[PDB]
């Protein structure tokens, strides 16, 4: 089974450098063409670079001379060296393997998010969201968590360590003042909470933040 | 640089119907070797793009026969027969005959379903936040269709126009609906100076807004 995994993304200042990694396995490494593709905020995809079986590398005008793709055959690691970074470089970076003979991008990794900015790294604040005064309205209670004021992206959210998956809604972060804000909600049966625990697990890799906020009934 | 133009940017389709996406290159995609490296991809919300079709009409292992591709030179098409909910996401066509290889801007496939009113919930500021000297009132508008909806905030009767942030989730595969978050943020001081907080949802399914609110004097 083909498997590609990216890493190394994070926050970097304008004009800076960064080297991304992509660990491959499941296929003979030096036989196929490996590439780097990126996706910007507007969800547009753009080829960044490729290195074919023979060794030749190829780049696009927007990046030639700043980005250098290379592969470590002994370790099955594909690299992408970035230098003289620009705000436009901000995006999700995917490594992919061709199907065969320069045909298609058959296998993609999960992608590592690279943010180019001068803004300072900032931990998110997680706030529990509990009803204010219980009364009527069916038999299902809705709860939430407000992940506010962090930078940069991304942020991970789960409920009860991933055990609570049904009826969950996690909204995309919104940027305002160099800071991001996101929320998530989970709907459970009234017969459960608060006697049964409901906790949101928020993770923000850039600042090494990992918080488990338990939803508790609001006081007076 | 072969500019690949994709249309529409968004395409509605009901379950079991057919949908077609158009992809056109500013130059021929036919290569010297006689091949045309035109491909199609699908990226579902929160996921990586996936290969569907390559060389105009060749289906990648795993892709259902419902997906067919065709065209030539500069005009290409992706047809999706008997549409299912799981087919939603953004489709992209790709050209690999000229370097640099390029992608089209993408087409978002929306699934049509019965109209559904949002399930609204309002939440007062958490103790922890108040302690920080801040106060955000959050309103969830869950599982609705169509996507267009408006949220109005009122503090003690008057609508509050500033300090609001809204966020729509992508269409959900399980029920073909959408969800939205509305957050009203003020300082702790200004918040403790008022009593009632309400958020009014204006959707197509009703001529009168759905309302949710809480009074601070209440517990
Ligand atoms: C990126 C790619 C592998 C690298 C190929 C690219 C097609 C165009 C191309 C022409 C070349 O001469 C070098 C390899 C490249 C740059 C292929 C498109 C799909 C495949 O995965």
């Amino acid at each position: 089974e083909v498997k590609l995994v990216e890493s190394g993304g994070g926050l970097v200042k304008p004009g800076g450098s960064l080297k991304l990694s992509c660990a491959a396995s499941g296929f003979t490494f030096s036989t196929y063409a490996l590439s780097w593709v990126r996706q910007t905020a507007d969800k547009r995809l753009e080829w960044v670079a490729s290195i074919v079986s023979g060794g030749n590398t190829y780049y696009s005008g927007s990046v030639k001379g700043r980005f250098t793709i290379s592969r470590d055959i002994a370790r099955n690691i594909l690299y992408l060296q970035m230098s003289s970074l620009r705000s436009e470089d901000t995006a999700m970076y995917y490594c992919a393997r061709e199907y065969y003979g320069y045909v298609g991008l058959a296998y993609w990794g999960q992608g590592t998010l690279v943010t180019v900015s001068a803004a300072k790294t900032t931990p998110p604040s997680v706030y529990p969201l509990a009803p204010g005064s219980a009364a009527q309205t069916n038999s299902m209670v809705t709860l939430g968590c407000l992940v506010k004021g962090y930078f940069p992206e991304p942020v991970t959210v789960t409920w009860n360590s991933g055990s609570l998956s049904s009826g969950v809604h996690t909204f995309p972060a919104v940027l305002q003042s160099d800071l991001y804000t996101l929320s998530s909600s989970v709907t459970v049966p009234s017969s459960t909470w608060p006697s049964e625990t409901v906790t949101c697990n928020v993770a923000h890799p850039a600042s090494s933040t990992k918080v488990d906020k338990k939803i508790v009934p609001r006081d007076c | 640089d072969v500019v690949v133009t994709q249309t529409p940017l968004s395409l509605p389709v009901s379950l079991g119907d057919q949908a077609s996406i158009s992809c056109r290159s500013s130059q021929s995609i036919v290569h010297s070797n006689g091949n045309s490296y035109l491909e199609w991809y699908l990226q579902k919300p929160g996921q990586s793009p996936k290969l569907l079709i390559y060389k105009v009409s060749n289906r990648f292992s795993g892709v259902p026969d419902r997906f067919s591709g065709s065209g030539s030179g500069t005009d290409f098409t992706l047809k999706i027969s008997r549409v299912e909910a799981e087919d939603l996401g953004v489709y992209y066509c790709f050209q690999g005959s000229h370097v640099p290889p390029t992608f089209g801007g993408g087409t978002k496939l929306e699934i049509k379903r019965a109209d559904a009113a949002p399930t609204v919930s309002i939440f007062p500021p958490s103790s922890e936040q108040l302690t920080s000297g801040g106060a955000s009132v959050v309103c969830f508008l869950n599982n609705f269709y169509p996507k267009d909806i408006n949220v109005k905030w009122k503090i003690d009767g008057s609508e509050r126009q500033n300090g609001v942030l809204n966020s729509w989730t992508d269409q959900d595969s399980k029920d073909s609906t959408y969800s939205m978050s509305s957050t009203l943020t003020l300082t702790k001081d200004e918040y403790e100076r008022h009593n009632s907080y309400t958020c009014e949802a204006t959707h197509k399914t009703s001529t009168s807004p759905i309302v949710k609110s809480f009074n601070r004097n209440e517990c």
